[PDB]
DNA sequence: GTCGTAAATCATGC
DNA sequence: GCATGATTTACGAC
């Protein structure tokens, strides 16, 4: 009937540093997204999608 | 982290979620309105219905040679 | 952009 | 000791 990558759980340092940036701005610039990618060993896409998910997490937590 | 305050659902509610699941083998995807009503009978938030059907879909798929054919439904 | 997911993984219940 | 609910990556809809 109805029946692109293996999910990699990020490091504590990877995730925590991403969280600091989110507290400043939930939406970050394309240049800083490149910066986040450089220091935290991530691709440009993965840093982008992380902020996509973290944003929805706020809407999921703060909801009624 | 609500994984710390996690508890098993009522056995009655499980009989409802499994009722919708197996009966709709062709399309195991409840609508926004269906999930809104499915959450009412079970005393759970809609997101928990989404989590259940999310978990139940994949964990169903893993079983291809077990008595997962609990489609007694009807 | 968001929103519904598949999926690996998590944390706990028993 | 797995069953199970909730969370975390990752991607395609739109």
């Amino acid at each position: 009937e109805w029946t692109r990558k293996k999910r990699k759980p990020y490091s504590k340092f990877q995730t925590l540093e991403l969280e600091k940036e989110f507290l400043f701005n939930a939406y970050v610039s394309k240049q800083k997204r490149w910066e986040l990618a450089r220091n935290l060993q991530l691709t440009e896409r993965q840093v982008k999608i992380w902020f996509q998910n973290r944003r929805m997490k706020n809407k999921k937590n703060s909801q009624r | 982290d609500a994984r710390r305050k996690r508890r098993n659902f009522s056995k009655q509610a499980s009989e409802i979620l499994n009722e919708y699941f197996y009966s709709h083998l062709s399309n195991p995807y409840p609508s926004e309105e269906a999930k809104e009503e499915l959450a009412r009978k079970c005393g759970i938030t809609v997101s928990q219905v989404s989590n259940w059907f999310g978990n139940k879909r994949i964990r169903y798929k893993k079983n291809i040679g077990k008595a997962q054919e609990e489609a007694n439904l009807y």
